[PDB]
């Protein structure tokens, strides 16, 4: 969860990406919008002789 | 009487925010350039609710002050009456009959809140009476606008007909919704700025595809 400054319409509780994945939400405690980015990952490669 | 819809009645179908993203959806909606029933007040008859009701009325003094939504509309059913007195929009479902001439001077729910233009879209899903509405001062305006769900009624009450009301001590337009496919233009701040009805013309299908 980020310190996002996204401006939403007052009825708009959620948001989605271009592929309709949920990227931003309206927190019920604080009605400012928080952008959501799921955590880092990656493939693991072993470099050895 | 009758006239043209002029690309009006488009509402927000979902609460999803999109920034510069064009999104297509299938929902009950007013068709583009559809034929809408026109009555001028001399009358306020009884009309069926059907699947959905589109309403638009332009009065500077707001002669239309109320609506009643009931299945039989003769105090035999929980008729949802939505009457705006002064600045208080008042919503009730009483089984008490109104005056003999329907103008303003079992209640299981109570909510109390040509210059001016009021647009309304009514539909009822699972008893939840959904009202997409807009109030702003300005037959029908040619420009595009997006209707917002100003109220959504949790009443859970079945309704199959409706009737508008007057007030005494008005030109309005009535339309019906249809299942149509749209293409929606979400701007940078999520306001729907353009809409394309796919079932209108082949250019619209080419834009929708
Ligand atoms: C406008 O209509 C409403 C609907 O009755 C009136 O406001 C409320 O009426 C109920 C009915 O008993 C009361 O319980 C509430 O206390 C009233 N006030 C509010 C703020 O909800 C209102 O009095 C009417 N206004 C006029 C000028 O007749
Ligand atoms: C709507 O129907 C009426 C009567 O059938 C007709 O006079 C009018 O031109 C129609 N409007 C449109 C936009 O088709
Ligand atoms: C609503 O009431 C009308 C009139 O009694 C009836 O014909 C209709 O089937 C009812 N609908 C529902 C969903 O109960
Ligand atoms: C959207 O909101 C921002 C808020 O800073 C504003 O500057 C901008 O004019 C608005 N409209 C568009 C089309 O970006």
């Amino acid at each position: 969860l980020t310190e996002s400054n996204k401006k939403f319409l007052p009825f708009q509780q959620f948001g989605r990406d271009i592929a309709d994945t949920t990227d931003a939400v309206r927190d019920p405690q604080t009605l400012e919008i928080l952008d959501i980015t799921p955590c880092s990952f990656g493939g693991v490669s072993v470099i050895t002789p | 009487a009758y006239t043209n819809s002029f690309t009006r009645g488009v509402y927000y179908p979902d609460k999803v925010f999109r920034s510069s993203v064009l999104h297509s959806t299938q929902d009950l909606f007013l068709p583009f350039f559809s034929n809408v029933t026109w009555f001028h007040v001399i009358d306020n008859p009884v009309l069926p609710f059907n699947d959905g009701v589109y309403f638009a009325s332009i009065e500077k003094s707001n002669i239309i002050r109320g609506w009643i939504f009931g299945t039989t509309l003769d105090s035999k059913t929980q008729s949802l009456l939505i009457v705006n007195n002064a600045t208080n929009v008042v919503i009730k479902v009483c089984e008490f009959q109104f005056c003999n001439d329907p103008f303003l001077d079992n209640c299981t729910f109570e909510y109390v809140s040509f210059k001016n233009l009021r647009e309304f879209v009514f539909k009822n899903i699972d008893g939840y009476f959904k009202i997409y509405s807009k109030h702003t001062p300005i037959d029908l305006p040619q420009g595009f606008s997006a209707l917002e769900p100003l109220v959504d009624l949790p009443i859970g009450i079945n309704i199959t007909r409706f009737q508008t009301l007057l007030a005494l001590h008005a030109a309005y337009y009535v339309g019906y919704l249809q299942p149509r496919t749209f293409l929606l233009k979400y701007n940078e701040n999520g306001t729907i700025t353009d809409a394309v009805d796919c079932a209108l013309d082949p250019l619209s299908e080419t834009k929708c595809t």
